[PDB]
Protein backbone atom coordinates (compact mmCIF):
# COMPACT_ATOMS: atom_id res chain seq x y z
CA UNK A 1 0.00 0.00 0.00
CA UNK A 2 1.05 3.62 -0.59
CA UNK A 3 3.05 5.16 2.25
CA UNK A 4 1.77 8.71 2.34
CA UNK A 5 -0.35 11.55 3.74
CA UNK A 6 -3.94 10.77 2.53
CA UNK A 7 -6.16 13.86 2.85
CA UNK A 8 -9.52 15.07 1.55
CA UNK A 9 -11.11 13.08 -1.26
CA UNK A 10 -7.87 11.02 -1.49
CA UNK A 11 -8.56 9.72 2.07
CA UNK A 12 -12.18 8.90 1.16
CA UNK A 13 -11.26 6.99 -2.02
CA UNK A 14 -8.55 5.08 0.04
CA UNK A 15 -11.34 4.04 2.45
CA UNK A 16 -13.77 3.03 -0.38
CA UNK A 17 -11.09 0.75 -1.81
CA UNK A 18 -9.73 -0.74 1.45
CA UNK A 19 -13.15 -1.32 3.05
CA UNK A 20 -14.92 -3.12 0.25
CA UNK A 21 -18.50 -4.23 0.90
CA UNK A 22 -18.16 -3.39 4.61
CA UNK A 23 -18.28 0.34 3.88
CA UNK A 24 -16.69 2.94 6.15
CA UNK A 25 -17.39 5.89 8.34
CA UNK A 26 -15.71 9.21 7.61
CA UNK A 27 -15.94 11.58 10.67
CA UNK A 28 -13.29 14.33 10.37
CA UNK A 29 -14.43 16.66 13.12
CA UNK B 1 -9.61 10.56 14.57
CA UNK B 2 -8.84 9.80 10.90
CA UNK B 3 -7.58 13.21 9.73
CA UNK B 4 -4.93 13.44 12.46
CA UNK B 5 -3.88 9.79 11.94
CA UNK B 6 -3.87 9.47 8.14
CA UNK B 7 -3.77 12.99 6.70
CA UNK B 8 -1.79 14.91 9.34
CA UNK B 9 0.66 11.98 9.81
CA UNK B 10 0.80 8.69 7.86
CA UNK B 11 -1.34 5.61 8.08
CA UNK B 12 -0.50 1.98 7.35
CA UNK B 13 -3.16 -0.15 5.56
CA UNK B 14 -3.97 -1.62 9.01
CA UNK B 15 -4.56 1.81 10.55
CA UNK B 16 -6.87 2.76 7.62
CA UNK B 17 -8.90 -0.42 8.26
CA UNK B 18 -9.85 0.86 11.76
CA UNK B 19 -12.35 3.15 9.89
CA UNK B 20 -14.13 0.38 8.02
CA UNK B 21 -17.54 -0.79 9.23
ZN1 LIG C 1 -5.71 15.81 -5.18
Amino acid sequence: FVNQHLCGSHLVEALYLVCGERGFFYTPK
Amino acid sequence: GIVEQCCTSICSLYQLENYCN
